[PDB]
């Protein structure tokens, strides 16, 4: 679960 | 009055970000892309040779994915066939090339389907994983050593992760380790014998006639975990003649007394190695430290010099343990760990001797270490101005604790408040990257002096492009709630008047330890939401996030999905208590964890929001996995945390959802975040009568992220949020 | 000026339809249910006396589904914990009780999990499938017989249909057949070994933390089949102390050189069986006749009784072939067969002679053979006013052909124009069910005379309460296209001033056979959206349907996809020019085929449609089941029809989606059109970039027929609908 | 394949 990446 | 940022500057992406991307090789030498030439650049003079042509690799066959040197410079390793799997892994098809007699080696090969290959850290030995099984090249044209022959699809794991341990303890697919010089390779090995399965259908090209139904080893909360075990072997001593000797080394005793986890591994010296367990209620971990036994052939841990960390108001570490860094002798280490008001600062160990010593205190976190030299450690913290949304190098005199140097801080405090580093084999030199608030800008500087050698790249050449266009600015500020503050930012149309009345966007994610609220530069969703649209969109970073300490970390702890959520709703609240924001517009949306928060807030009944967008939420967390889900909350069962775990479903709120404009987003194929869990929504929805739509993406994952779809979301997204705020 | 039919009359079905069924026990007597009370009337006189009471069953422990009683009357047979399966399957537990010693029969009981139950013709035998082998009571209370030993879940089927077989071709779970007296015991076995499986998930209640894959042996079309055998057995000689003897009937070897399927069986006499198969190529089906063998003890069909059916413009019958209906003796039987310029009517056949006497003949079609007397054949038509939507019954006499007398024309013209019928045990009475253009009317008659006795039902209560509702009307005409009459019907608002511009919507179905254009009275969706919102729903008739003779209906064979969709475009088209439609607010519909239809059309990019919406829509013809579509359009390889396979999919017309507003919906617990169909269209508009909104069911069929979903599909339509329309 | 019908 890790935020939605750039 | 020029043009905006429009959807499809987003979407087609028209303004490009220049990166520098170089790859240290020596103390004083990087290597560089260029136009598709691998230049090698001399860090003190700048001048720079040909280390690789363009030319080179025409008449390939193959379409080249990408490269990777043998440290001793003599091979080249080319990845083609590139197959994504999972966040981090996928298969690949490999060749070797000899940069002496300009050739590429035709026999003893690396098989086609390859899961892992590395390079040795000196000279040019080889290590790759194949059906799941560890093998190892000498030399690239001899025949390669098989370690491991237990390997097994989906059951058995040599040297690479299973799915949860990828994802949510290594954040990679590779689980082996050369030691320093390249004598020994230490590797995991992962035993799904007993976790269950789930499992979804494939549908694939519109020719394929019966769905595939894919099934993965995936232990969701309280489920059957996999097992671990830890092996080094010798490569000098390999046979050809003979299979190869793996050591065990088992888990300390404190963890074998039930379910753990190993959860890191750092080499300290030729034959001194570190391993971190950590037990599966996660507020209980230890270091041990073994020494390479000369007489006996195996390894030593001498219980004097383990270490225990432990937690009672949470769990340990931000998301596992930190990592040592030991001195050149490996008798002592630093390590960032946890201090005594709940700040995370770095500790000074010597191996067989229970108390550290702080190094770093202030009311503020090391985010993490980045260099050691004999008498100077390099870090990087969010000190500077007191704000924990920025970044800056700092070095610390070992000698002397009270001589810290800011490394960072004043090279251009109004453009860079975000720095991150890249060191030089030994510590000559550094690079600096800048990534916010203004434009990406990367310098080169070197050790001695702490002087800053040329500009590496400033994204000039974007900068003429964007005063063409009406750009928007981002505010970042904190509000007081019971006398600490939050942080927050905001995304702010162009020529923002501050006596308007503008709709509101609230961007959440809100996991913990998570920060939306940040110094960075990004050209995304919400720089066309606010440039072309005049949205404002705002990130709230409330209770449970990280880097303000561990009482704000922690507060969620055992009780996800409570006040990580009250404080967004909250924020809200107070942005339109501000008096710019149209009180009646407000909007909320995120992914994931965002997803579920999103989801909770709408189902709060608390009449602030108009409508929201989760993608991919979770939605109750006995369905998410294991490692992640109980570092949190613990185990589903009566004795322990059920209760908390029923409490906090987004189905129980259906009944509420009567009173928003609800949009959901999943892709079939998600294995991180399974459709499951929109599925449940969806249904609970229903039996209540509350209406709202649905979209599904079709063998889409995690991600969203394939071509076509990133762009259909981002544009279903858009038409849906102008609709919900009448804009035309 | 009242009030209208609005969606919760619908949704929550205030406005109730009155039935009268009642089941014939006799030549003079039938069973009718009321207020849960089961009584018995008297044909001849309408007096009645109570069978069983409600009383009877209060403390019976269990809900009780339904009842069923013993041809004799001595039994009655109780089925609770019904559970569904698919289309006509389920599983259910049941009791016997003796209605002499009104007493439940306490041992040698049923056992719970029993998936079929039929009583015998005669008396009070029983026969039941469990764990997919059959059983046979010769009395209630006494132990069972086991008949068959080989039944295997989703592999070998004994008495009972697989999945394609019960949806395809026999309509009915049950594979077992009774002689008339019940001496013998028919019954079909399918073997699934081969057939490949579909897959799917299911979430279940949110308490189920991994979801279910549901596996199901289902033949897409080229796949492979089912394969089946046949026996029969004698229950007057069952042992108890051997095993049972089943006789087999192998098959045509005309159909053992190939695949093919069983599809008809039809007792005869009391030791004559007939049997029908049909080629897996569809268009050659051959009937045999099997008389019993006293000597050999086994099952003989002479070739020279055979009989071959077959066709070149199209397939064997409506949608299999047709069923004989045997004289008292059996040597002869009439059976509704196409004639020389492809009109279905009805031909008279000796058992032993290839060629048969057509006895009607006209532009019309036989619907149906109801009743077979020494001197009358009782049949029902399409012939009056020269209508095929219209349905009326007709008797012939035997010994001749032109003494054909009207039953149900002129008995109410103007109320009643679609009739079925209802027989008494020898034809001594018979019920008409008149079920429009008017309100539903069901009568009752003797034979002797055609004189009609009583009227039983005629929902005049529901018509005081509708004269209180402004409802709508409805239009049942035709237009001529290339000089032949295709039919339409069109549900006009109430007061429809046909000088105003009203919005349409056409409500499509269009599958071979179809016939959407009919006299009957329906209270549905359409009902709604005509009276509450003024909308014209119409439906059209066009090539492949029925009912027209050969012509129409082949007019589509190895060709699907084409035709039928082209003349959904052309008839609305036809109906704007007729003046009273608003050109630009034309919308399209369907389910199941119809989505199909809707999807094409909408796909086709001839501007006449604003928007649509499909339904568990079929997207290629590769996806849907074998028996289904190969009977239309072959196999799907280079040497048969796989190029009109490739050439009629939804997905290669993504691009002409851009001009519509698309409304996708399927369930994702479908079974028969499965969800991998609307999963692929989805993928294809979006890798083409067209937006459209998706809706998924979770854990929903082929119904979307639970109580929650029904109500939530149908709300969020009509929202679609009325804001794709600019409604208010 | 057949239609539904409420
Ligand atoms: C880039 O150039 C260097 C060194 O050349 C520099 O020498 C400095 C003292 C200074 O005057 C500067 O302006 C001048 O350009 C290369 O160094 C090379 O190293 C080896 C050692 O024998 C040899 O290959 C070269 O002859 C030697 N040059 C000198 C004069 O020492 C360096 O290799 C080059 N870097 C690359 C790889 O681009
Ligand atoms: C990897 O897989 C490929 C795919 O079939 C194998 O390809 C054959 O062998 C050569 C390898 O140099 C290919 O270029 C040819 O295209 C293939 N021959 C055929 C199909 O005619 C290949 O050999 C495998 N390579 C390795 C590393 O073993
Ligand atoms: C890398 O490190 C290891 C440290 O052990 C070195 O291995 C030892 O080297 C010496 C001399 O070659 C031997 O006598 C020992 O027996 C070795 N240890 C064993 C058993 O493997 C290795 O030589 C190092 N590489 C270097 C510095 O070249
Ligand atoms: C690890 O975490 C747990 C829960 O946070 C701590 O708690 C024990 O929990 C159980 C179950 O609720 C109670 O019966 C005990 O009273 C708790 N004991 C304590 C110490 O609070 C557990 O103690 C933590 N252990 C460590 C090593 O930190
Ligand atoms: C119903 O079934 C069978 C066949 O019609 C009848 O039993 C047969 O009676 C004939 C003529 O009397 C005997 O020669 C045979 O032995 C019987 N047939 C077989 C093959 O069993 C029976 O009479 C009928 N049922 C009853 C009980 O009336
Ligand atoms: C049923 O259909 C088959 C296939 O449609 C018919 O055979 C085709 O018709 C003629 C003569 O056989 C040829 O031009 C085609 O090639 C045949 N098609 C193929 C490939 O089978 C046949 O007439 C029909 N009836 C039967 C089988 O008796
Ligand atoms: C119904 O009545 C039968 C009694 O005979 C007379 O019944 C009158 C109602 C009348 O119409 C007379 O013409 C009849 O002759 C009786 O024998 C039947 O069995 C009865 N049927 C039932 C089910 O009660
Ligand atoms: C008339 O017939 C069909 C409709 O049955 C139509 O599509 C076609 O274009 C016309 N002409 C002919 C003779 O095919
Ligand atoms: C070494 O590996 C074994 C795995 O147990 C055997 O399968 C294999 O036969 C053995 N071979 C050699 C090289 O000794
Ligand atoms: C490849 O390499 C040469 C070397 O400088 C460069 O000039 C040329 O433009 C490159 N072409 C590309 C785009 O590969
Ligand atoms: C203050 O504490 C927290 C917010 O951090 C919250 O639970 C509580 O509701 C607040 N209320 C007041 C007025 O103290
Ligand atoms: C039983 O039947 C009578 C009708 O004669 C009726 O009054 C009563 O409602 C019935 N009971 C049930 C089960 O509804
Ligand atoms: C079916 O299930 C019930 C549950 O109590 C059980 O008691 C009974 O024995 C079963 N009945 C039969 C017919 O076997
Ligand atoms: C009958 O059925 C099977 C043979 O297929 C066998 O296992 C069983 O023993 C037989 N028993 C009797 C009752 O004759």
């Amino acid at each position: 679960m890790w935020p939605v990446d750039p | 009055s020029r043009k905006t940022y429009t959807l499809t500057d987003y979407l087609k992406n028209t303004y490009r970000l220049k990166l520098y991307s170089l790859r240290w090789i020596s103390d004083h030498e990087y290597l560089y892309k260029q136009e598709n030439n691998i230049l090698v650049f001399n860090a003190e003079y700048g001048n720079s040779s040909v280390f690789l042509e363009n030319s080179t690799f025409d008449e390939f066959g193959h379409s080249i994915n990408d490269y990777s040197i043998s440290p001793d410079g003599q091979f080249i390793l080319l990845e083609y066939n590139y197959v994504k799997q999972w966040r981090h892994s996928y298969t690949a098809s490999y060749d070797i090339y000899d940069l002496n007699k300009r050739q590429l080696i035709t026999e003893e090969r690396i098989p086609n389907n390859t899961q892992w290959v590395t390079w040795s850290p000196v000279g040019h030995k080889l290590a790759y994983v194949w059906n799941n099984d560890i093998y190892v090249k000498i030399e690239p044209n001899l025949p390669s050593y098989r370690i491991t022959w237990t390997g097994k699809e989906d059951i058995i794991y040599n040297g690479i992760t299973d799915w949860v341990y990828e994802e949510e303890v290594f954040s990679a697919y590779s689980a082996l380790w050369w030691s320093p010089n390249g004598t020994f390779l230490a590797y995991a090995q992962f035993n799904d014998t007993e976790v269950p399965l789930i499992e979804y259908s494939f549908y694939s090209d519109e020719s394929l006639q019966y769905p595939k139904t894919v099934r993965v080893p995936y232990p969701k909360a309280g489920a059957v975990n996999p097992t671990v075990k830890f092996f080094v072997v010798n490569t000098d001593s390999l046979s050809s003649v003979t299979n190869a000797t793996s050591i065990q080394i088992t888990a300390p005793a404190s963890m074998l007394i039930g379910d753990h986890y190993l959860c890191d591994v750092t080499w300290a010296t030729q034959e001194r190695i570190s391993l971190q367990w950590l037990r599966r209620i996660q507020n209980y971990s230890v270091m041990d430290i073994c020494d390479y036994d000369e007489s006996s052939g195996r390894w030593n841990c001498l219980v004097a010099r383990q270490h225990i960390e432990m937690s009672t108001t949470g769990w340990v570490g931000r998301f596992r343990p930190s990592e040592p860094h030991f001195t050149l002798d490996g008798n002592s280490f630093y390590k960032i760990i946890s201090n005594e008001e709940g700040y995370r600062h770095i500790c000074y160990f010597q191996i067989d001797k229970k108390d550290c010593t702080f190094i770093t205190k202030g009311t503020w976190e090391v985010i993490g270490i980045e260099a050691l030299t004999s008498d100077y450690l390099y870090y990087i913290s969010n000190e500077y101005k007191g704000m924990p949304g920025g970044r800056n190098l700092y070095k610390i005199q070992l000698s002397d604790y009270t001589k810290v140097t800011c490394l960072s801080c004043e090279l251009n405090p109004e453009r860079c408040q975000y720095y991150s580093v890249s060191f030089s084999k030994e510590a000559k030199y550094y690079q600096l990257r800048c990534s916010g608030p203004g434009l990406p800008l990367y310098t080169l500087h070197s050790s001695v002096n702490d002087k800053g050698l040329r500009v590496l790249e400033d994204n000039s050449a974007l900068d003429k492009m964007l005063q063409n266009v009406q750009m928007p600015s981002k505010k970042l500020d904190f509000i007081i709630l019971n006398e600490t503050k939050f942080w927050y930012q905001m995304i702010l149309p162009p020529h923002f008047d501050k006596s308007k009345k503008y709709p509101l966007l609230l961007d959440v994610y809100a996991g913990p330890c998570s920060q939306k609220a940040d110094t960075v530069f990004r050209l995304n969703w919400a720089t066309y939401l606010a440039s072309t649209e005049n949205i404002i969109v705002a990130s709230f970073d409330g209770r449970g996030s990280g880097y303000q300490g561990d009482k704000i970390m922690h507060a969620i702890n055992r009780r996800l999905g409570t006040f990580e959520v009250e404080d967004q709703i909250e924020a809200a609240r107070q942005f339109s208590k501000m008096g710019f924001v149209d009180n009646k517009r407000i909007a909320i949306w995120g992914w994931s964890y965002g997803g579920y928060v999103t989801s909770m807030v709408l189902g709060s009944g608390s009449g602030v929001f108009k409508c929201g967008i989760a993608v991919a939420p979770v939605s109750r967390w006995e369905y998410y996995d294991s490692v992640y889900t109980e570092r949190y909350m613990g185990l589903p069962t009566p004795e322990d945390n059920l209760d908390h775990y029923r409490n906090s479903t987004v189905m129980s709120r259906a009944e509420n959802f009567k009173q928003v404009e609800y949009l959901l987003i999943h892709g079939t194929a998600d294995d991180n975040v399974h459709f499951q869990q929109s599925a449940q929504i969806s249904k609970a929805l229903v039996d209540v009568g509350v209406d709202f739509q649905a979209m599904w993406y079709t063998d889409e994952d995690h991600g969203i992220a394939s071509s076509t779809a990133h762009q259909h979301i981002y544009t279903h997204m858009s038409h849906f949020i102008k609709q919900c705020f009448s804009l035309p």
